[PDB]
């Protein structure tokens, strides 16, 4: 068995979208709803296949209609907050000093609205860093994945601090080398 | 601060394909929160409430034939067609996994130690790992992360054995993979 | 071949 997903959320106030296609959990591609284009998990994914990003905007506006539809007729009954799982892991066995990434791994939350900075040894890192969008759950829950490359060394700590709705506090998790 | 209630609408359209695009399934799936309300099942051909709430929307669109026409088709129009756009780099994706074998910890021999079977960077996620003690298969004290997605289009797993290593032991990871004609084998030498 | 196509949501009532 195989499955290919077209998956769309909107949500308020936040007023926030999302359009996205997803095969066997991986994401295909999303549509940057600001840039109004088709953005590939994998840059090669464009080279073999293409997709009218304007369509998804139009799906978007009608999703926006029916969240209001319902939200109505459900008497405003609000979404639960439902705080994520978060792990920390590096893509392959470290080696000292040898090229790694690490892997912030958010999982089943809701809503999709997080905040995810990376630390280490206390401070914010940027350079190199990267993230994906929300990633559909059969319990209708959320995935997300952050991205850091790094040179491991005994020298350092990271952190992953994560913050959603359904936390009472910032969500550290820890990772470090040890001798 | 920012204190509203949060109010979340989720569309799925999902094409479940069984034998390639041999028998095909399209399941197109509402859900308000985190409660599905209204489903639409290529096997019943027709829009089904799964919630109360979702009931107006059912017999609304059901009302309209024309409508119910399209989606039955869309099976093909749209499931099958997408399966052969991607399937080229989805469906026929393979990428080789990296194995690894090293002790958790440093310890010295003849005390219970961890043998660690790292493999990483592979796709797609069906897989199989195996151990061996001196050429025997070795089922128990086997602890496993189960299979990770990295969300790069490639899996890691870390397959365990619990060992009291003797100098002189050969232990033997095997993994079988889609990418790979024979298994792969990684040796650790006590 | 060789664009992905995409299904379109129906609108509900009132």
């Amino acid at each position: 068995e195989h499955v290919i997903i077209q998956a769309e959320f909107y949500l308020n106030p936040d007023q926030s979208g999302e359009f996205m296609f997803d095969f066997d959990g991986d994401e295909i591609f999303h549509v940057d709803m600001a840039k109004k284009e088709t953005v590939w998990r994998l840059e090669e994914f464009g080279r073999f296949a293409s997709f009218e990003a304007q369509g998804a905007l139009a799906n978007i506006a009608v999703d926006k209609a029916n969240l209001e539809i319902m939200t109505k007729r459900s008497n405003y009954t609000p979404i639960t907050n439902v705080p994520p799982e978060v792990t920390v892991l590096t893509n392959s066995p470290v080696e000292l000093r040898e090229p790694n990434v690490l892997i912030c791994f958010i999982d089943k939350f809701t809503p999709p609205v997080v905040n995810v900075t990376w630390l280490r040894n206390g401070k914010p890192v940027t350079t190199g860093v990267s993230e994906t969008v929300f990633l559909p759950r059969e319990d209708h829950l959320f995935r997300k994945f952050h991205y850091l490359p790094f040179l491991p060394s005994t020298e350092d700590v990271y952190d992953c601090r994560v913050e959603h709705w359904g936390l009472d506090e910032p969500l550290l998790k820890h990772w470090e080398f040890d001798a | 601060g920012d204190t509203r209630p949060r109010f979340l609408w989720q569309l799925k359209f999902e094409c479940h394909f069984f034998n390639g695009t041999e028998r095909v399934r399209l399941l197109e799936r509402c859900i308000y929160n985190q409660e599905e309300s209204v489903r639409f099942d290529s096997d019943v051909g027709e829009y089904r409430a799964v919630t109360e709430l979702g009931r107006p929307d059912a017999e609304y669109w059901n009302s309209q034939k024309d409508l119910l026409e399209q989606r039955r088709a869309a099976v093909d129009t749209y499931c099958r067609h997408n399966y052969g756009v991607g399937e080229s780099f989805t469906v026929q994706r393979r990428v080789e996994p990296k194995v690894t074998v090293y002790p958790s910890k440093t310890q010295p021999l003849q005390h219970h130690n961890l043998l660690v079977c790292s493999v990483s960077g592979f796709y797609p996620g069906s897989i199989e790992v195996r151990w061996f003690r001196n050429g025997q298969e070795e089922k128990a004290g086997v602890v496993s992360t189960g299979l990770i997605q990295n969300g790069d289009w490639t899996f890691q797993t870390l397959v365990m054995l619990e060992t009291v290593p003797r100098s002189g032991e050969v232990y033997t990871c095997q993994v079988e993979h889609p990418s790979v004609t024979s298994p792969l084998t990684v040796e650790w030498r006590a | 071949v060789s664009k992905m196509r995409m299904a379109t949501p129906l609108l509900m009532q009132a």
